[PDB]
DNA sequence: TCGAGAATCCCGGTGCCGAGGCCGC
DNA sequence: GCGGCCTCGGCACCGGGATTCTCGA
């Protein structure tokens, strides 16, 4: 429901093949078990992804979620975008006694931003 | 004030394709209400986009997306 | 007449709305830009100052 | 030429009474109209003169007619809905004249 | 009926694959066409002050809907749409007889 | 002699008597006379895919439009089952003065989006012009490079109006290995992509691919190694060129190269595949590379 | 298709508006109102469909089609 | 000596035709 | 569960980003 976040999820939508639908809509949970019966996902591809962003227009849908749609359609999909792989590296003394993730969303978030 | 009688004889003659069409003056004074409401409805059909839009100046580009339903509908 | 000759003496001899539209944006552009810069280039003196 | 001089004369006099408009209706919602704002209204006001001068005259040949009456121009206003509304009593108001 | 006759000539109008329920919105499209047509039909022949409406109460609303003008006249419009024995009711033919 | 003597050219051919082909290096081929620099540039670094094209029955280069024409009202109407067709004679690919001009088939979408850009060059084809008669005008490679649906319907357009036919040049791993050979021989200065040759082992349940890509120079050092005799290329340098490649690969990854078939061998004169999208024409040898694939023409159709 | 029905365009024309007296073939002036009408329809619906680069017609497109075309085919 | 501009090696991010699925007879 | 229908997706050809390396502050 946005500029480059309504059509970014369409984008994504039609990513996504027919037979995952339900599977990656339910983990993303701006579809609730109540929205799910409202869709035909069985139809069409182009009703489905017509219907589904109108039902995050009703839902209000954000980058931040639309992102996460994106997400959830790697996590099935992670077999394209081949991956780099990196190798971080602590000097000498004890680990990392504190990952929070709500400490390392802050510190990665925080990070990245400030460039 | 409004579209005078000796200017709404001439404008809307300049556009008669012949010469011996009148327009009285009991039409001539309703066709300065239609084209005086033809600046009121634009006008404000053009406003009203812009508080839809939120602005304080009616732009070149409110007046252009206004026309595709201004000559539809006037 | 003589401004129709002047366009028969300027466009023979020889965008504006995207002109100013777009320069004014672009102006909103450079004081986001030198609210960025305000914003890395101060980040990068604290930065370099620690 | 005759061309130029009517349609240019009558550009001004648009242009002129539709300003006087533009004072009128700039008053209303505190707004106001832009050079290039005016110059445009006056043209589509204009332009769509020529669109009502098309229709009006074939309103007449359309009753077997010559002259031009209110029920021509109420088929002018049978265009859109709100502005019927608003020339029904508009056009009580020219029989009150 | 017809609707379903418009919207099948649709299909053939489009030139391109639409959906049902697109069908029964165009339906309700025509419905409040005919909302405006028969009662702009109504208004014009009242106009012309006849009862009945003529060919050319229709004419002077097609004019209103911009598809008859001066390059394209009433009669010019019905070659490019309707079929020969259709068209031979409409436009005036010639046999001595013009119908 | 207008067909005994195609009897015994397919004779000859059939016999394999020592077949050998010590090969001149390409040579620097200066553009002869028009060959339009903006067409031919256009046509050099776009991947062909090679056909082999019988020689065209009742054909002329002068009845281009109407072919165009024809054509055009052919692909249009495979449509039915916005595009145009220019037919347009190349004056210059060709490598002797009797060889037929090689003429282009474009599918010109508005603009001059070109979709398909067929060409039928015979350039150093005189085996074949000497046995066939006047009637038709033989060109033996066909080039796509468009939609394989496009080429596969131009084809048939060919078929129906000048019974010619289009068997997909492949180009087997012996002939890719010649042709690897030859381009690292030639003349040339500023490589402008490395030596590439993308093996493909034959496993059966997997297909493992390598791409022996070398630095064009290295490989041109490793070249002068194997050439002793100048002027020609022989099969026995082409394989020890080859072997010193089998002898760098098997040395590093103990995998014996030479048991596997090359499918790709990019070099900076022109890539060349062996499934039929060959060749590349990267720099502008095209009149010896195109001699050398018309002569590999000329052994599919005779 | 090629086809233009004589009956239901007057059996609509008679329960629409009861009061008329459409001529002996001014329905086939209906329909051919109707024709151009869904011929606008069509067209103006697939410059909706590009306007969203949408390879289907869907009712997003008509209903934006409607308000313009249906609107400027009022008399 | 060094800083911005252009070209081009390295690999995408895209275009587009076979394969698999799927709904009447 | 098949008949002409349709939709993902490997392969591959064409379009910008950062490294070369040439030139200006």
């Amino acid at each position: 429901m946005d500029e480059t976040v309504a059509e970014f999820i369409k984008r994504t939508i039609l990513k996504i093949p027919m037979n995952e639908l339900t599977t990656i809509l339910k983990a993303w949970d701006f579809l609730s078990e109540n929205q799910l019966q409202t869709v035909n996902f069985r139809q069409r591809k182009e009703s489905v992804v017509q219907h589904l962003i109108h039902l995050c227009e009703e839902k209000r849908a954000s980058i931040s979620d639309a992102a996460l749609l994106d997400i959830i359609y790697m996590q099935f999909h992670q077999h394209q975008k081949v991956w780099e792989v990196f190798q971080m590296s602590k000097g000498p003394g004890e680990d990392v006694d504190l990952f929070d993730m709500k400490q390392f969303k802050n510190s990665f978030k925080k990070i990245l931003q400030r460039a | 004030s409004g579209f005078r009688k000796e200017l709404v004889s001439r404008l809307l003659h300049l556009h008669f394709k012949d010469d011996k069409t009148k327009v009285s003056g009991d039409a001539l004074q309703l066709m300065v209400e239609l084209l005086k409401v033809f600046v009121v409805e634009a006008a404000v059909r053009g406003v009203r986009q812009a508080q839809a839009e939120d602005a304080l100046r009616v732009d070149v580009d409110q007046l252009e997306k206004v026309l595709p339903q201004l000559l539809l509908d006037f | 007449n003589f401004l129709k000759k002047r366009l028969l003496q300027q466009c023979e001899t020889l965008k504006m709305e995207d002109l100013t539209n777009v320069s004014s944006l672009l102006n909103m552009e450079r004081a986001r830009d030198k609210a960025n810069e305000e914003g890395l280039a101060l980040l990068q003196e604290e930065i370099d100052k620690m | 030429q005759q061309r130029f001089s009517y349609q240019q004369r009558l550009k001004a006099a648009v242009h002129y009474t539709v300003g006087c408009l533009c004072e009128e209706v700039a008053l209303d919602k505190e707004m106001q109209f832009s050079k290039q704002t005016i110059a445009a209204i006056s043209e589509l006001t204009f332009r769509q003169c020529e669109n009502f001068a098309k229709d009006l005259e074939m309103f007449a040949r359309h009753a077997k007619r010559t002259t031009i009456n209110t029920e021509d121009v109420k088929l002018l206003a049978r265009r859109s809905n709100s502005l019927l509304k608003y020339i029904t009593d508009k056009s009580e108001e020219i029989a009150q004249i | 009926a017809g609707l379903s006759h418009y919207v099948k000539l649709f299909s053939f109008y489009a030139k391109m694959p639409m959906e049902r329920k697109a069908l029964e919105m165009v339906e309700k499209c025509l419905d409040k066409y005919f909302q405006h047509l028969c009662d702009d039909l109504e208004v014009f022949a009242a106009h012309a002050g006849r009862k009945t409406v003529k060919p050319e109460d229709l004419e002077l609303l097609m004019r209103r809907q911009g598809l008859v003008t001066d390059q394209v006249s009433l009669h010019v419009l019905v070659e490019r749409h309707l079929p020969l024995e259709y068209r031979q009711l409409l436009i005036p033919c010639a046999y001595s007889g013009n119908s | 002699t207008p067909l005994q003597k195609r009897l015994e050219s397919v004779r000859k051919q059939s016999s394999f008597i020592l077949t050998p082909p010590r090969r001149k290096i390409p040579q620097c081929s200066q553009l002869q006379e028009d060959v339009d620099p903006q067409k031919v540039a256009f046509l050099l670094h776009k991947q062909w895919t090679l056909y082999s094209l019988t020689p065209l029955y009742k054909f002329s280069y002068s009845n281009l439009k109407e072919y165009s024409r024809l054509l055009n009202a052919f692909i249009v109407a495979e449509k039915q089952k916005n595009i145009k067709v220019i037919f347009s004679t190349l004056l210059g690919m060709k490598g002797t003065q009797r060889d037929p001009e090689a003429f282009l088939v474009q599918i010109v979408s508005r603009e001059g989006k070109v979709l398909w850009t067929g060409w039928f060059c015979c350039v150093f084809g005189d085996s074949l012009l000497e046995t066939v008669s006047e009637d038709f005008t033989c060109l033996p490679l066909f080039l796509a490079n468009g939609a394989e649906s496009n080429t596969a319907i131009i084809g048939t357009w060919f078929q129906k109006t000048f019974d010619c036919y289009f068997s997909p040049l492949a180009i087997n791993a012996f002939n890719l290995s010649w042709m690897a050979a030859m381009w690292t021989a030639c003349k040339m200065d500023h490589y402008v992509a490395t030596t590439e040759f993308l093996w493909s082992v034959p496993c059966s349940p997997q297909s493992l691919d390598i791409s022996f890509a070398i630095h064009p120079e290295d490989a041109k050092a490793l070249w002068d190694s194997v050439h002793k005799t100048p002027g020609e290329v022989t099969q026995e340098e082409v394989d020890l060129f080859m072997d010193c490649l089998y002898s760098h690969f098997h040395r590093h990854f103990k995998i014996h190269l030479s048991a596997t078939r090359l499918v790709r061998v990019s070099t900076s004169v022109a890539s060349a595949h062996t499934d039929g999208k060959i060749k590349i024409l990267c720099h502008k040898y095209l009149i010896g590379v195109l001699a050398y694939l018309t002569e590999l023409a000329i052994f599919q159709i005779e | 298709k090629r086809k233009a029905p004589r009956g239901f365009l007057k059996r609509v024309f008679k329960r629409k508006k009861p009061q008329l007296r459409l001529e002996k073939s001014g329905d086939l002036l209906v329909h051919l109102n109707c024709l151009l009408f869904v011929h606008r329809l069509a067209e103006e619906s697939r410059t909706n469909a590009c306007a969203s680069k949408c390879r289907v017609i869907n009712k997003e497109h008509v209903l934006a089609a409607a308000k313009v075309i249906l609107k400027k085919s009022r008399g």
